[PDB]
C-alpha cells in the first residue's frame, strides 16, 4: 500500500501528494485518522506527484497533512445473493442496521460497456397493467424506459405502480437506485417492499438476520449525501445488476429515481475541478459521463437488464441539455404533463409526447398500430380546435367536430386509471388493465359504439364494463 | 343583417389589434432573446475567468 | 504558476550541469491527465493533428501545441494513463482506409472494424482533414438522387452533389428518411452492371447507441442493402475525439467514390453531437469560448466537413458526393447558433414537424419551410410536369387552410382548393421502409393532380394508390419502362396513363 | 525578418523573432510545407513574440518552423489585368488560367479618404432600371442594401447593373464573395461567361486572353478559415480603390453578404481571446465596419458605389449587426417572390424599397411628387385588393376601378427586360432614362393611358413601345 | 470636432470632452455657447469596447458601470454661470439614436436621468410627412 498526504481541501475536492507510485485515475483512497470512514475517488492528475480526488462523505474535520492510503482499485461494491433483500450505500456499506454484507465477491463500479458485437435481443413486450402505457408507449423487455417530468406529476408513484405490477411477478431479481430523492420516499419504498413480500427479513434469536428469498436489492445516494456519492451510486447499482446479468445469466430489472441528480452532482464540482462551465451551467463532460453509464445498461447474449429511469425536468422545460441528451439513450419514453394533471387525469401522461421504438406494425400488429395512430390523430384534431372553441364557441363547430371533441374527451378520461399505491390519495381501489382489453375498449370508443354513454364514466375505470357500470349508476342516481 | 355587419366590423378591429399586439410582442421577444444571450455569455465568461 | 520545465526534478539536473537533452523529438513525459486530456513536455517537432502513442498501447491526437507543453486528446479512458508515463510519436497524421473493402462493413472513426467479421483490406489510406475542391473542378447539379419519397422527389428534390439538410424534432422520421434513401438504391444498383450509374451509401452515426445502430444494420441486412453501403459508428461510449472525427472519416471514405467517377451519398446522423464533442474538447483544452460555450471554429468545422460534397466535371471523372446532414431542433427554433450555421452552409432544407407526425402526415415534411436552392434542375421532366402544378395547388391550400373548419359556409372556388389539397396531402403519405420508383411516383401524382381523387373519401386513398400500383405493375410495365428510359411524359404515354386509370376506376369501386 | 513558430492553437500562430519585430497587420510566409501559408500579425505579447491569424489551415505545422516577414501587409495585385479574373484574399488566382501579370500591388489595409479629398456634391447613379431610378434612386459613393435571396432575379439584376454601368459610366466593377458556397460561385462564373460579363478566349499556345471585361471577382470560400473571410472585402475594396484613385472612374462593388464578414470578425476575436459583446459579436464591430465602409465614398477623382447583400438574423432589425449596417446604408432594395410569381422582373417591391435621396432637393420637386403619388396609388390598390378578396370586385366604384387599372398598369410598366437575359429569352434589352420614366408615370397617373390594355405595359421600356405593342395586339 | 467611424475608439471617447473643453472658454469668459454631441451612443459603444479590451467586467447590455459617470462628467459642465463668475453660459443638445422607439433601454434612461428635458422623434410622423417629426406629448422641458 502506498501512502499520501492531504495538501488542501476545497468543499468536496481534496488534493493529495504522494512521494512515489501515483495511483491511476478513479482509484479509491481511504483517509486515516478521521471520525468515520472517508473514501476519496481520484479524478485528475495535476503534476508533481499530486492528484485531485472527490470525497464520498463530508470533508468537515479534515486536516492538511492528514494521511491517505491507496487501495489499488476503484470503489469495489460487494455482490452476490447476499446483497438481495438489503440496502447499500455508494461504497457498498449497509445502512439498514441489520449486520454486514457476507458477500463472497466484489465488483468494481467502473467497467467498460459491452461492445457492438454483443447484440440485443428481440423487442419483447412488457405488460405493466397500465392502459396508456400498454397502448401508446409499449415498454420493452430488454430496453431502457424513461419517465420525464417535473415535480408533482407522479413519477415515483408511477415507479411504485410499475414495481407492484412487474417486480412481484418477475422471477429474476431486481434493483432500485435512489439518486438524490427524498428519504421519506426511501423509507416508504422499503416498508412497502417488506410488506408485499419483495423483501423477506427474518430476525434470529442470536441477533442475526436472514434475508432468504427477497428478490430485490436497494442502493441509496440520497440528497443528504454530498457530491461524489450521488454520482457513483448509480454505477454501484449498475454493477450490482451487471453481476446478475453476466454471471448468473438472469433477467434483471433496474429502477432509478432522479438520474438528473447525477448531472447536478457533476456540475456541483466541475468548476472546483478546474473545468470551464458549459452553456447553462452544466459540465462539459455531460454526454460522455451519461453515455458511459447508459451503454452499460443493455441486453446481451448472456442476460438482459430492463431499466426504468425517472428524469426530473426543471420548470417543465424539455429543452434543457440533460433531458435533451437523455432522450437519445432510451428505447421507450413517457413524458408527464401538468396541464393534464390539473384535469385530474392521473396518470398524467401526454400521449403526444410519449413515444416508443416498439410501436411498429411488425412488432405489435396493425390492430394495435392503427389504433394507437388513430387515437393520436383524434387527440391532435381535438388540440387543433382549442382556440376556435375558446374564441367562438361550440356553437360554430359542426357535428363532425363535436363528435371528434366528444370522443377525444372520452379517450382522455378513459386513459386515466387508479393505482394501488394511490389509495391514500384517492381512496379508490387499484386496477390492472390487460392489453387486449385496452385495445378492445379503444377500438370500440373510436368506432363509435359508446357515444350513447356519458363522459364522467371514464375518469377512474379500467375497462368498458366499469364505464357502463358508472354510467348506469349515474343514470339511476339521476332519478 | 345589422348583427352580421357589426360582426364583420368587430372581426376587422380584432384582427388589427392582434396585429398590433403581435408587433409589440415581437419587439419584446427580440429584446428578451438578446438579454438571455448576453446574460448566459457573461456567465460563461466570468466562469472562464474565475479560474 | 509553474512550468513543466520548472518542476523540482529537472532543475536538480540543470543546476548540476547535466546536459542530457539527447532525448529525441520523438519521446515525451506525461505531466498531467484528466477528462480525456493529457499534457506533455517535449516532442518539439510533433505536427498538429499528429498521432502519438502511450506506454500502454493507447493512442491520441496532439492538438494544442504550446511553448511549454503539448496538449493531447485521448482515444479512450484515462485509467490507462498516469503521470510519468512515456509517449512516443508515430509520425503519421490521422488517416483511414478507403476502397471497396468497406462496403457492407461497420467501422469506427479510424477504420478499426467492430463487426466481428475480420480485418479490412486497404490498398489506399487517405488523410482525414484535407483541402476541399475548388471552383473550376466542380460542375452544376443536373441529376437527381431519387430518395424514394414522393414529397422529397417532387417538391424538395435532392441532386447529385447537393447538401440537403434534414432538420426536425425528436422522433419525426429522420433516420427513417435516411434509411429509405439508402434502400431505394437497391433496384437501381441491382439493375445495372456499370459502377457509374450506381449510388453507394455511407452512414455516419454520432452520439447514437449501439442498440439502435444494430437495429439499423439489421434492417439493412434484411433487405440486402449493406452490399452498397457502409456504416461509421461513433457512439456515446466512444470518446469525444472519435465522435468529432467520424464525419471526416466518412468524407474521406466518400472521396474515393467522388474522385474515381462514381457516386456516393453520405449521411451524418447527429452532427450536433459532433459540435458538442468539439465543445467538450475545447473547454477541457482551455480554449476561449463563444456563445452557448461553443468555440469560434464551429462554422469552420461544419464548413470543412460539408464543402467536400460536390459534383466534379468530366475532366476529373464526373463523380459526385451528395450529403444529407441531420439536425435535431429542441423547440423548432432554427435561429440558434448551430441551426443558423448549418442552414447558412447547406444548399437546402427539409423541415420536419411534430404536429404533422400525429395527424397521419408521415413523412411529416412541412413543404412551406422546406426548400431546395437547386430546384427543378434536379428533376426529370416527368416529375416537373406534375410538381409545377402540385406546388401551386399546395400553396393555395396553405393559403386557405384555416377555412377547412368553416367550409360548410363558403362557396365553390374555395372548397375545390381544400379538397385537392386534402387529397394530395393524403397521397403524399407513405409507409416506413417502403419507397417507390420515379415512374410509379409520376403515375400516382398524375392520378392525383388530374382530379381522379377529388370525389373520393380521403381515407380510401391509401387503398387507391396501392391497388393502382399493383395494377400498373401487373399490366402496363411498358409505360414504366418508357418513362424510365425517356425521362419524359409524352402525350401518347399520357393517353395510355389516362386509359389505365379509367380502366382501374371501372374495375374497382370506392366509397364516395 | 526571419522568425520561428513557438506554438500553434488552431488558427492562432505565435511566432518569435530575434530582432526588428514586424508591425501589426504585416504578412508572414511559412517555409517548410506545401500549400503556401500566410499569417497576418494582430498583436504583440512581449519576449519578442507576436500573434498571427492564418489565412489557411494549420494542420501539419511544427514548432520551430521557419517564417519570413514580407515587410508589408497582404498585397493584392491591381490593374486592368484583374478584370475577368478571380482572386483569393492573398491575391492568388483560383481559376486555373495562369498568374495575374499586374505591374502594381496595393495593401488591403489602407487609410480612408481624408476630410479634404472628399466630394461635397452628391449625385445619383444612372443605372438604366425604371423602378430603381424612380422609387429608390442610387447615388455615387453610396451604399445600397439588397435584401433578397434566390428565385427573385438577383444575379440578373447584378449583371444588368454591371453591364449598364460599364456601358454608360465607363467604369469597371468588382464582386466579392464573403464566405459563399462554391457551387454558387461556379454558377455565377458560368453565368458571367455566358452573359458576356467575362471574355475568356483561348489562345494558340494554350494561355487565355481576358480581353475587355466588366468585372473582377474576389472569392473567400466558405471552406476557408476565419481570417480570410474577414480580410476579403478589404482585398476587393483595394482592387476598387485602384480604379477610383488612379484611373479616375466611377466603379461598383458588390458584396455577397456582410453578415459573414461580421461572423468572421466575431470568430477571429473569439480565437484571439477578446471578450464578446452583447450578443456574441466582437467589441470592434462598428470600428471594423467603419474601417471598411468609410473607404466606399466619392472623391475628387472618381467614386465607388457598393451593393451589399444583408441577412437579418431571425427578422431582428435591432440586432447589432444590421443596426450598425443600416446607419451606413444610403438606400435599400428589397426583393420578393410575391412579385416574381406575377412574372414581373426585376421583382423589386416598390413599397418596401426606400432611399435617402428621394427627398425633393437632389431630384427636384417633381420626382418626389411622382414617387409619392405612385406609392399612394399602390397602397390604395393594396387596400382594394384586400377588400376584393372578401367583397368581390363588383362592389367597386368607378374611381376604385380606375385606381386598380392604373395600379396594375404601373406595376407591369415598371418591369423591363435585360441585356444579359437576351441569351436566355431572346427578348432584347431596354435602357430607360429617368425623364422618360417620369413622363410615363405622370401620364399613367394622370389617367391618359387608361384606354390602353394591361399586357401592353408588362414587356416594354417606354410609352412608345407600349403604344406600339397595343397597336399590334389590336390585330 | 470630428471623430468618425474610421477613427479609433479613444478619439470618439475623447471628442465630446474636447468639445466641452472648447466650450468652457465661452462659459468662463462671459460668452455663450451651445455644444451638439450628434452621437453619444457611439461614445458609449467605444467606452464599452475599450473596457472589454481592457478585460473589465461587463454588465447590462455589456456596458460597464462607469457609463453614467462617463456621460455625467461631460453633461454636468453645461451651466449658466452667475453674476460674479462673469455671467457666461454653456448649453448642450446631446443627440441619441434609439431602436424601435425603445426609451426603456439602459443608455436612453441613463441620459434622461442626466438631462433637463427631452425632444422625442418618431418614424411614423416622419413617414407620414410631418417634418420635423417632433412629438409633443412625450417631449417635455
Amino acid at each position: 500500500t502506498n501512502h499520501g498526504r492531504i495538501t488542501q481541501v476545497i468543499g468536496a475536492v481534496v488534493d493529495v501528494h504522494f512521494d512515489e507510485q501515483l495511483p491511476p485515475i478513479l482509484n479509491s483512497l481511504e483517509v486515516q485518522g478521521h471520525t468515520n470512514r472517508l473514501v476519496l475517488e481520484v479524478a485528475q492528475h495535476l503534476g508533481e506527484n499530486t492528484v485531485r480526488t472527490i470525497a464520498m462523505d463530508a470533508t468537515e474535520g479534515l486536516v492538511r497533512g492528514q494521511k491517505v492510503v491507496d487501495t489499488g482499485a476503484p470503489i469495489q461494491v460487494p455482490v452476490g445473493v447476499e446483497t438481495l433483500g438489503r440496502i447499500m450505500n455508494v461504497i457498498g456499506e449497509p445502512v439498514d442496521e441489520c449486520g454486514p454484507v457476507p458477500a463472497k465477491k466484489t465488483y468494481s463500479i467502473h467497467r467498460a460497456a459491452p461492445l457492438f458485437a454483443d447484440q440485443s435481443t428481440e423487442p419483447g413486450l412488457l405488460q405493466t397493467g397500465i392502459k396508456v402505457v400498454d397502448l401508446l408507449a409499449p415498454y420493452a423487455k430488454g430496453g431502457k424506459i424513461g419517465l420525464f417530468g417535473g415535480a408533482g406529476v407522479g413519477k415515483t408513484v408511477l415507479i411504485m405502480e410499475l414495481i407492484n405490477n412487474v417486480a412481484n411477478k418477475h422471477g429474476g431479481f431486481s434493483v432500485f437506485a435512489g439518486v438524490g430523492e427524498r428519504t421519506r420516499e426511501g423509507n416508504d419504498l422499503y416498508h412497502e417492499m417488506m410488506t408485499t413480500g419483495v423483501i423477506k427479513r427474518k430476525k434470529l434469536e442470536d441477533g442475526k438476520f436472514d434475508f432468504t428469498g427477497s428478490k430485490a436489492a436497494l442502493v441509496y445516494g440520497q440528497m443528504n449525501e454530498p457530491p461524489g456519492a450521488r454520482a457513483r451510486v448509480a454505477l454501484t447499482a449498475l454493477s450490482v445488476a451487471e453481476y446478475f446479468r453476466d454471471e448468473q445469466g438472469q433477467d434483471v430489472l433496474l429502477f432509478i429515481d432522479n438520474i438528473y441528480r447525477f448531472t447536478q452532482a457533476g456540475s456541483e464540482v466541475s468548476a472546483l475541478l478546474g473545468r470551464i462551465p458549459s452553456a447553462v451551467g452544466y459540465q462539459p463532460t455531460l454526454a460522455t459521463d451519461l453515455g458511459q453509464l447508459q451503454e452499460r445498461i443493455t441486453t446481451t447474449k448472456k442476460g438482459s437488464i430492463t431499466s426504468v429511469q425517472a428524469v426530473y425536468v426543471p420548470a417543465d422545460d424539455l429543452t434543457d441539455p440533460a433531458p435533451a441528451t437523455t432522450f437519445a439513450h432510451l428505447d421507450a419514453t413517457t413524458v408527464l404533463s401538468r396541464q393534464i394533471a390539473e384535469l385530474g387525469i392521473y396518470p398524467a401522461v401526454d400521449p403526444l409526447d410519449s413515444t416508443s421504438r416498439m410501436l411498429a406494425p411488425e412488432i405489435v400488429g396493425q390492430e394495435h398500430y392503427d389504433t394507437a395512430r388513430a387515437t393520436q390523430k383524434l387527440l391532435q384534431d381535438y388540440k387543433s380546435l382549442q382556440d376556435i372553441i375558446a374564441i367562438l364557441g361550440m356553437d360554430e363547430l359542426s357535428e363532425e367536430d363535436k363528435l371528434v371533441v366528444s370522443r377525444a374527451r372520452k379517450i382522455q378520461r378513459f386513459l386515466s386509471q387508479p393505482f394501488t399505491v394511490a389509495e391514500v390519495f384517492t381512496g379508490k381501489p387499484g386496477r390492472f388493465v390487460e392489453l387486449p382489453e385496452t385495445i378492445k375498449s379503444a377500438q370500440t370508443i373510436l368506432r363509435g359504439e359508446c357515444d350513447d354513454l356519458p363522459e364522467m364514466a371514464f375518469y377512474m375505470c379500467g375497462g368498458l364494463e366499469e364505464v357502463r357500470s358508472k354510467a348506469v349508476k349515474m343514470a339511476q342516481e339521476a332519478a | 343583417a345589422s348583427e352580421q355587419s357589426a360582426r364583420m366590423s368587430a372581426m376587422d378591429n380584432a384582427s388589427t389589434n392582434a396585429g398590433e399586439m403581435i408587433s409589440s410582442l415581437t419587439l419584446r421577444y427580440n429584446r428578451a432573446r438578446q438579454a438571455k444571450i448576453t446574460t448566459e455569455l457573461v456567465e460563461i465568461i466570468s466562469g472562464a475567468n474565475a479560474l | 504558476k509553474i512550468s513543466p520545465s520548472e518542476m523540482s526534478r529537472l532543475l536538480e539536473e540543470r543546476i548540476a550541469g547535466w546536459k542530457t537533452q539527447t532525448s529525441t523529438e520523438e519521446v515525451g513525459r506525461v505531466v498531467s491527465v484528466g477528462d480525456g486530456i493529457a499534457r506533455l513536455f517535449g516532442l518539439e517537432g510533433v505536427q498538429a493533428g499528429e498521432l502519438v502513442e502511450f506506454q500502454n498501447g493507447m493512442t491520441g491526437m496532439a492538438l494544442n501545441l504550446e511553448t511549454d507543453n503539448v496538449g493531447v486528446v485521448i482515444f479512450g479512458d484515462d485509467r490507462s494513463v498516469l503521470e510519468g508515463d512515456s509517449v512516443k510519436r508515430t509520425g503519421r497524421i490521422v488517416d483511414v482506409p478507403i476502397g471497396p473493402g468497406l462496403l457492407g462493413r461497420v467501422v469506427d472513426a479510424l477504420g478499426n472494424p467492430i463487426d466481428g467479421k475480420g480485418p479490412i483490406p486497404a490498398k489506399e489510406r487517405r488523410r482525414v482533414e484535407l483541402k476541399a475542391p475548388g471552383i473550376i473542378p466542380r460542375k452544376s447539379v443536373h441529376e437527381p438522387m431519387m430518395t424514394g419519397l414522393k414529397c422529397v422527389d417532387a417538391l424538395v428534390p435532392v441532386g447529385r452533389g447537393q447538401r440537403e439538410l434534414i432538420i426536425g424534432d425528436r422522433q419525426t422520421g429522420k433516420t427513417a428518411v435516411a434509411v429509405d434513401a439508402i434502400i431505394n438504391q437497391k433496384e437501381i444498383n441491382d439493375s445495372t452492371d456499370d459502377e457509374s450509374k450506381k449510388l453507394y451509401c455511407i452512414y455516419v452515426a454520432v452520439g447514437q447507441k449501439r442498440s439502435t445502430v444494430a437495429q439499423i444494420v439489421k434492417a439493412l441486412e434484411q433487405r440486402d442493402a449493406m452490399k452498397y453501403t457502409t456504416v461509421v459508428a461513433a457512439t456515446a461510449s466512444e470518446a469525444a475525439p472519435l465522435q468529432f472525427l467520424a464525419p471526416y472519416s466518412g468524407c474521406a471514405m466518400g472521396e474515393w467514390f467522388r474522385d474515381s467517377g462514381r457516386h456516393c451519398v453520405i449521411i451524418y446522423d447527429d452532427l450536433s453531437k459532433q459540435a458538442t464533442a468539439y465543445r467538450q474538447m475545447s473547454l477541457l483544452l482551455r480554449r476561449p469560448p463563444g456563445r452557448e460555450a461553443y468555440p469560434g471554429d464551429v462554422f469552420y468545422l461544419h464548413s470543412r466537413l460539408l464543402e467536400r460534397a460536390a459534383k466534379m466535371g468530366d475532366k476529373s471523372g464526373g463523380g459526385s458526393l451528395t450529403a444529407l446532414p441531420v439536425i435535431e431542433t429542441q423547440a423548432g427554433d432554427v435561429s440558434a447558433y448551430i441551426p443558423t450555421n448549418v442552414i447558412s452552409i447547406t444548399d437546402g432544407q427539409i423541415f420536419l414537424e411534430t404536429e404533422l407526425f400525429y395527424k397521419g402526415i408521415r413523412p411529416a415534411i412541412n413543404v412551406g419551410l422546406s426548400v431546395s436552392r437547386v430546384g427543378s434542375a434536379a428533376q426529370v421532366k416527368a416529375m416537373k410536369q406534375v410538381a409545377g402544378t402540385m406546388k401551386l395547388e399546395l400553396a393555395q391550400y396553405r393559403e386557405v387552410a384555416a377555412f377547412a373548419q368553416f367550409g360548410s359556409d363558403l362557396d365553390a372556388s374555395t372548397r375545390q382548393l381544400l379538397t385537392r389539397g386534402t387529397a394530395l396531402t393524403e397521397l403524399l403519405k407513405q409507409r416506413q421502409y417502403s419507397p417507390m420508383k420515379n415512374s410509379v411516383q409520376v403515375c400516382v401524382l398524375y392520378c392525383g393532380v388530374k382530379g381522379y381523387l377529388d370525389p373520393l373519401d380521403p381515407k380510401e386513398i391509401s387503398r387507391f394508390e396501392s391497388l393502382f400500383i399493383d395494377y400498373i405493375n401487373a399490366n402496363h410495365q411498358d409505360i414504366l419502362k418508357t418513362i424510365e428510359t425517356e425521362k419524359e411524359l409524352s402525350e401518347k404515354t399520357e393517353a395510355k396513363l389516362r386509359a389505365a386509370v379509367d380502366e382501374f376506376v371501372a374495375m374497382n369501386e370506392f366509397k364516395k
